[PDB]
Protein backbone atom coordinates (compact mmCIF):
# COMPACT_ATOMS: atom_id res chain seq x y z
CA UNK A 1 0.00 0.00 0.00
CA UNK A 2 2.32 3.22 1.28
CA UNK A 3 3.80 3.66 -1.54
CA UNK A 4 1.05 3.81 -4.37
CA UNK A 5 -0.48 6.32 -1.64
CA UNK A 6 2.50 8.69 -0.87
CA UNK A 7 2.63 9.32 -4.95
CA UNK A 8 -1.26 9.18 -5.59
CA UNK A 9 -0.97 12.61 -4.12
CA UNK A 10 1.32 14.49 -6.68
CA UNK A 11 -0.29 12.85 -9.43
CA UNK A 12 -3.88 13.88 -7.78
CA UNK A 13 -2.90 17.39 -7.25
CA UNK A 14 -1.62 18.13 -10.72
CA UNK A 15 -4.93 16.51 -12.02
CA UNK A 16 -6.65 18.48 -8.88
CA UNK A 17 -5.18 22.45 -10.03
CA UNK A 18 -5.87 21.95 -13.80
CA UNK A 19 -9.20 21.51 -12.99
CA UNK A 20 -9.27 24.14 -10.51
CA UNK A 21 -6.30 26.97 -11.06
CA UNK A 22 -6.93 26.15 -14.92
CA UNK A 23 -3.28 26.34 -15.88
CA UNK A 24 -2.18 23.45 -18.00
CA UNK A 25 1.60 22.76 -17.75
CA UNK A 26 4.68 22.04 -15.52
CA UNK A 27 4.19 25.64 -13.45
CA UNK A 28 0.82 23.37 -12.23
CA UNK A 29 2.60 20.50 -10.66
CA UNK A 30 5.29 23.06 -9.74
CA UNK A 31 3.39 24.40 -6.67
CA UNK A 32 1.15 21.98 -5.93
CA UNK A 33 4.89 20.11 -3.54
CA UNK A 34 4.54 23.63 -2.18
CA UNK A 35 1.47 22.46 0.11
CA UNK A 36 3.44 18.50 0.25
CA UNK A 37 6.72 19.90 1.25
CA UNK A 38 6.23 18.31 5.14
CA UNK A 39 4.10 16.28 3.90
CA UNK A 40 6.51 13.78 2.20
CA UNK A 41 9.98 14.43 4.60
CA UNK A 42 7.72 15.19 7.95
CA UNK A 43 5.27 12.01 7.36
CA UNK A 44 7.65 9.42 6.62
CA UNK A 45 10.28 10.72 9.30
CA UNK A 46 6.57 9.74 11.74
CA UNK A 47 5.97 7.18 9.65
CA UNK A 48 9.67 5.41 10.88
CA UNK A 49 8.76 6.59 14.38
CA UNK A 50 6.30 4.23 14.96
CA UNK B 1 -21.84 11.26 -18.91
CA UNK B 2 -22.08 11.80 -15.27
CA UNK B 3 -20.55 9.28 -12.74
CA UNK B 4 -18.52 12.36 -10.92
CA UNK B 5 -22.13 13.68 -10.21
CA UNK B 6 -22.99 11.17 -7.55
CA UNK B 7 -19.64 11.83 -5.34
CA UNK B 8 -20.02 15.70 -6.03
CA UNK B 9 -23.41 15.95 -4.25
CA UNK B 10 -21.76 13.99 -1.70
CA UNK B 11 -19.18 16.94 -1.25
CA UNK B 12 -21.43 19.53 -0.79
CA UNK B 13 -23.61 19.62 2.23
CA UNK B 14 -23.36 15.78 2.44
CA UNK B 15 -20.23 16.38 3.21
CA UNK B 16 -19.45 19.95 3.51
CA UNK B 17 -21.92 21.67 5.32
CA UNK B 18 -22.29 18.10 7.43
CA UNK B 19 -18.56 19.23 9.01
CA UNK B 20 -19.90 22.53 9.31
CA UNK B 21 -22.39 20.81 11.11
CA UNK B 22 -20.49 19.44 14.29
CA UNK B 23 -17.86 22.09 13.82
CA UNK B 24 -21.50 24.17 14.59
CA UNK B 25 -21.77 22.06 17.52
CA UNK B 26 -18.59 20.20 18.84
CA UNK B 27 -19.64 19.26 22.37
CA UNK B 28 -20.92 15.36 21.69
CA UNK B 29 -17.62 14.46 20.18
CA UNK B 30 -15.86 15.26 23.97
CA UNK B 31 -17.35 11.84 25.11
CA UNK B 32 -18.23 10.13 22.24
CA UNK B 33 -14.18 9.83 21.49
CA UNK B 34 -13.91 8.91 24.94
CA UNK B 35 -16.09 6.63 24.32
CA UNK B 36 -14.60 4.80 21.09
CA UNK B 37 -10.63 5.04 23.22
CA UNK B 38 -11.91 3.73 26.29
CA UNK B 39 -14.34 1.45 24.11
CA UNK B 40 -11.08 0.17 22.14
CA UNK C 1 16.53 29.83 10.97
CA UNK C 2 13.47 29.13 13.01
CA UNK C 3 13.75 27.52 16.67
CA UNK C 4 11.11 24.63 16.58
CA UNK C 5 13.33 22.12 14.05
CA UNK C 6 16.10 22.66 15.69
CA UNK C 7 14.64 22.24 19.65
CA UNK C 8 13.60 18.66 18.27
CA UNK C 9 17.35 17.57 16.60
CA UNK C 10 18.07 18.25 20.62
CA UNK C 11 15.94 15.77 21.57
CA UNK C 12 16.96 12.84 19.15
CA UNK C 13 20.77 13.97 20.15
CA UNK C 14 18.97 13.40 23.78
CA UNK C 15 17.31 10.46 23.48
CA UNK C 16 20.47 9.13 21.39
CA UNK C 17 22.91 9.22 24.04
CA UNK C 18 20.10 8.52 26.79
CA UNK C 19 19.90 4.77 25.11
CA UNK C 20 23.60 4.38 25.08
CA UNK C 21 24.05 5.31 28.46
CA UNK C 22 21.96 2.20 28.78
CA UNK C 23 25.48 0.46 28.60
CA UNK C 24 25.00 0.40 31.98
CA UNK C 25 26.95 -0.81 34.18
CA UNK C 26 29.98 0.49 31.78
CA UNK C 27 33.38 -0.91 33.01
CA UNK C 28 36.29 0.93 34.16
CA UNK C 29 38.83 -0.15 31.70
CA UNK C 30 39.27 -0.40 28.07
CA UNK C 31 41.53 -3.59 26.99
CA UNK C 32 44.80 -2.99 26.95
CA UNK C 33 46.07 -6.26 27.16
CA UNK C 34 47.89 -8.12 24.32
CA UNK C 35 46.03 -11.37 23.97
CA UNK C 36 47.21 -14.13 26.38
CA UNK C 37 46.40 -17.47 25.64
CA UNK C 38 47.44 -19.96 28.42
CA UNK C 39 48.20 -24.02 27.99
CA UNK C 40 48.24 -25.74 31.45
CA UNK C 41 49.32 -29.35 32.24
CA UNK C 42 49.96 -31.76 35.66
CA UNK C 43 51.87 -34.14 36.08
CA UNK C 44 51.70 -35.00 39.87
CA UNK C 45 54.52 -36.59 41.99
CA UNK D 1 17.08 -28.46 48.16
CA UNK D 2 14.84 -28.67 45.88
CA UNK D 3 15.16 -25.00 43.88
CA UNK D 4 13.16 -24.34 40.63
CA UNK D 5 14.09 -23.06 37.25
CA UNK D 6 12.80 -22.20 33.68
CA UNK D 7 14.05 -23.06 30.53
CA UNK D 8 12.78 -22.86 27.17
CA UNK D 9 9.38 -21.17 26.83
CA UNK D 10 10.68 -19.55 29.57
CA UNK D 11 11.58 -16.97 27.06
CA UNK D 12 13.96 -15.34 28.38
CA UNK D 13 12.77 -11.54 28.26
CA UNK D 14 10.55 -11.66 24.98
CA UNK D 15 6.68 -11.94 24.48
CA UNK D 16 4.55 -9.25 23.39
CA UNK D 17 4.53 -8.41 27.22
CA UNK D 18 7.93 -6.07 28.19
CA UNK D 19 7.77 -6.01 24.34
CA UNK D 20 4.85 -4.01 23.76
CA UNK D 21 5.46 -0.95 26.44
CA UNK D 22 8.59 -0.21 24.85
CA UNK D 23 7.57 -0.53 21.39
CA UNK D 24 4.93 1.95 21.37
CA UNK D 25 6.44 4.31 23.77
CA UNK D 26 9.80 4.99 21.28
CA UNK D 27 7.12 4.73 18.63
CA UNK D 28 5.24 7.67 20.91
CA UNK D 29 8.13 9.91 21.36
CA UNK D 30 9.31 10.23 17.89
CA UNK D 31 5.63 10.26 16.20
CA UNK D 32 5.02 13.27 18.52
CA UNK D 33 8.34 15.12 17.53
CA UNK D 34 8.59 14.68 14.13
CA UNK D 35 5.75 16.12 13.81
CA UNK D 36 7.17 18.97 15.00
CA UNK D 37 9.44 19.48 11.86
CA UNK D 38 8.47 21.75 9.46
CA UNK D 39 5.05 21.69 11.70
CA UNK D 40 6.38 23.64 14.97
CA UNK D 41 3.72 24.20 17.99
CA UNK D 42 2.12 21.90 20.46
CA UNK D 43 -0.81 21.85 18.23
CA UNK D 44 -0.41 19.61 15.15
CA UNK D 45 1.09 16.66 17.07
CA UNK D 46 -2.15 16.39 18.57
CA UNK D 47 -4.22 17.49 15.24
CA UNK D 48 -2.49 13.64 14.09
CA UNK D 49 -0.93 12.07 17.17
CA UNK D 50 -4.60 11.45 18.50
CA UNK D 51 -6.29 9.85 15.26
CA UNK D 52 -4.72 6.96 16.18
CA UNK D 53 -7.62 5.65 17.71
CA UNK D 54 -10.00 5.96 14.82
CA UNK D 55 -7.38 3.47 12.97
CA UNK D 56 -7.05 0.39 16.11
CA UNK D 57 -11.02 0.68 16.97
CA UNK D 58 -11.91 -1.18 13.86
CA UNK D 59 -8.55 -3.35 14.01
CA UNK D 60 -10.01 -5.22 17.03
CA UNK D 61 -13.53 -5.29 15.59
CA UNK D 62 -11.93 -6.97 13.11
CA UNK D 63 -10.06 -9.48 15.39
CA UNK D 64 -12.57 -9.79 17.85
CA UNK D 65 -15.80 -10.37 15.78
CA UNK D 66 -13.97 -12.96 13.34
CA UNK D 67 -12.06 -15.07 15.67
CA UNK D 68 -8.73 -13.87 15.09
CA UNK D 69 -6.50 -12.77 17.78
CA UNK D 70 -3.37 -10.34 18.54
CA UNK D 71 -0.30 -11.95 16.71
CA UNK D 72 2.90 -10.43 15.16
CA UNK D 73 0.84 -9.96 11.35
CA UNK D 74 -2.13 -7.94 13.93
CA UNK D 75 0.72 -6.00 15.22
CA UNK D 76 2.26 -4.65 12.56
CA UNK D 77 -1.00 -4.21 10.81
CA UNK D 78 -2.14 -2.00 13.53
CA UNK D 79 1.20 -0.22 12.84
CA UNK D 80 1.01 0.13 9.24
CA UNK D 81 -2.99 1.48 9.66
CA UNK D 82 -1.70 4.16 12.24
CA UNK D 83 0.99 6.13 10.29
CA UNK D 84 -1.26 5.59 6.60
CA UNK D 85 -4.04 7.00 8.58
CA UNK D 86 -1.50 10.00 9.41
CA UNK D 87 -0.57 10.23 5.84
CA UNK D 88 -4.58 11.39 5.72
CA UNK D 89 -4.74 13.38 8.79
CA UNK D 90 -1.65 15.16 8.89
CA UNK D 91 -2.27 15.51 5.18
CA UNK D 92 -4.90 17.59 5.70
CA UNK D 93 -3.77 19.32 8.52
CA UNK D 94 -1.07 20.76 6.41
CA UNK D 95 -3.77 21.71 4.19
CA UNK D 96 -5.57 23.01 7.14
CA UNK D 97 -2.58 25.18 8.80
CA UNK D 98 -1.33 25.96 4.88
CA UNK D 99 -4.84 27.83 4.31
CA UNK D 100 -4.44 29.94 7.75
CA UNK D 101 -0.69 31.22 8.28
CA UNK D 102 1.39 31.26 5.27
CA UNK D 103 -2.47 32.09 3.09
CA UNK D 104 -4.90 34.15 4.47
CA UNK D 105 -6.78 32.93 7.82
CA UNK D 106 -9.52 30.31 8.34
CA UNK D 107 -10.79 29.62 11.81
CA UNK D 108 -13.53 27.80 10.15
CA UNK D 109 -14.07 29.11 7.33
CA UNK D 110 -11.03 27.70 5.52
CA UNK D 111 -10.99 24.23 7.22
CA UNK D 112 -13.53 23.41 5.18
CA UNK D 113 -11.70 24.96 2.17
CA UNK D 114 -9.04 22.70 3.05
CA UNK D 115 -11.73 19.70 3.45
CA UNK D 116 -13.14 20.83 0.47
CA UNK D 117 -10.42 19.33 -2.15
CA UNK D 118 -8.32 16.59 -1.44
CA UNK D 119 -11.24 13.99 -0.78
CA UNK D 120 -10.01 12.22 -3.80
CA UNK D 121 -6.77 11.31 -2.31
CA UNK D 122 -8.59 10.45 1.24
CA UNK D 123 -10.88 7.93 -0.35
CA UNK D 124 -9.35 6.59 -3.16
CA UNK D 125 -6.07 6.52 -1.78
CA UNK D 126 -8.29 4.05 0.76
CA UNK D 127 -10.30 2.69 -2.42
CA UNK D 128 -7.09 1.25 -3.42
CA UNK D 129 -5.59 0.11 -0.15
CA UNK D 130 -8.84 -1.96 1.09
CA UNK D 131 -9.13 -3.58 -2.45
CA UNK D 132 -5.28 -4.01 -2.26
CA UNK D 133 -5.44 -6.09 1.19
CA UNK D 134 -8.63 -8.11 0.02
CA UNK D 135 -7.00 -10.87 -1.63
CA UNK D 136 -5.35 -11.31 1.83
CA UNK D 137 -8.71 -11.19 4.12
CA UNK D 138 -9.44 -14.50 2.33
CA UNK D 139 -9.34 -15.51 -0.98
CA UNK D 140 -7.22 -18.30 0.04
CA UNK D 141 -8.35 -20.52 3.20
CA UNK D 142 -5.64 -23.14 2.70
CA UNK D 143 -2.55 -21.05 0.96
CA UNK D 144 -1.92 -18.82 4.48
CA UNK D 145 -3.30 -18.21 7.83
CA UNK D 146 -1.23 -15.47 7.67
CA UNK D 147 -2.92 -13.03 5.11
CA UNK D 148 -5.67 -13.76 6.62
CA UNK D 149 -4.35 -12.80 9.93
CA UNK D 150 -2.11 -9.43 7.96
CA UNK D 151 -4.88 -8.63 5.99
CA UNK D 152 -8.12 -8.77 8.26
CA UNK D 153 -6.22 -6.70 10.75
CA UNK D 154 -5.47 -3.86 8.36
CA UNK D 155 -8.90 -3.91 6.18
CA UNK D 156 -10.83 -3.80 9.60
CA UNK D 157 -8.84 -0.94 11.02
CA UNK D 158 -8.62 0.81 7.40
CA UNK D 159 -12.68 1.32 7.20
CA UNK D 160 -13.16 2.87 10.62
CA UNK D 161 -9.83 4.82 9.69
CA UNK D 162 -11.20 5.92 6.71
CA UNK D 163 -15.07 6.80 7.65
CA UNK D 164 -14.26 8.01 11.21
CA UNK D 165 -11.34 10.16 9.96
CA UNK D 166 -12.97 11.56 7.14
CA UNK D 167 -15.39 13.67 8.93
CA UNK D 168 -16.37 12.22 12.51
CA UNK D 169 -14.26 12.81 15.70
CA UNK D 170 -10.38 13.74 15.81
CA UNK D 171 -10.88 15.48 12.26
CA UNK D 172 -11.52 19.09 12.04
CA UNK D 173 -11.31 18.87 15.85
CA UNK D 174 -7.58 18.35 14.85
CA UNK D 175 -7.34 22.01 14.11
CA UNK D 176 -9.96 23.75 16.09
CA UNK D 177 -10.96 21.44 18.91
CA UNK D 178 -7.07 20.58 18.48
CA UNK D 179 -5.52 23.78 18.83
CA UNK D 180 -7.37 26.86 19.86
CA UNK D 181 -10.34 27.16 22.22
CA UNK D 182 -7.63 28.43 24.86
CA UNK D 183 -4.91 29.05 23.46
Amino acid sequence: GLLVDDAIVVVENVERVMAEEGLPPKEATRKSMGQIQGALVGIAMVLSAV
Amino acid sequence: FGWFNRMFEKSTHHYTDSVGGILRSTGRYLVLYLIIVVGM
Amino acid sequence: DRPIFAWVIAIIIMLAGGLAILKLPVAQYPTIAPPAVTISASYPG
Amino acid sequence: GVGYDWTGMSYQERLSGNQAPSLYAISLIVVFLCLAALYESWSIPFSVMLVVPLGVIGALLAATFRGLTNDVYFQVGLLTTIGLSAANAILIVEFAKDLMDKEGKGLIEATLDAVRMRLRPILMTSLAFILGVMPLVISTGAGSGAQNAVGTGVMGGMVTATVLAIFFVPVFFVVVRRRFSRK
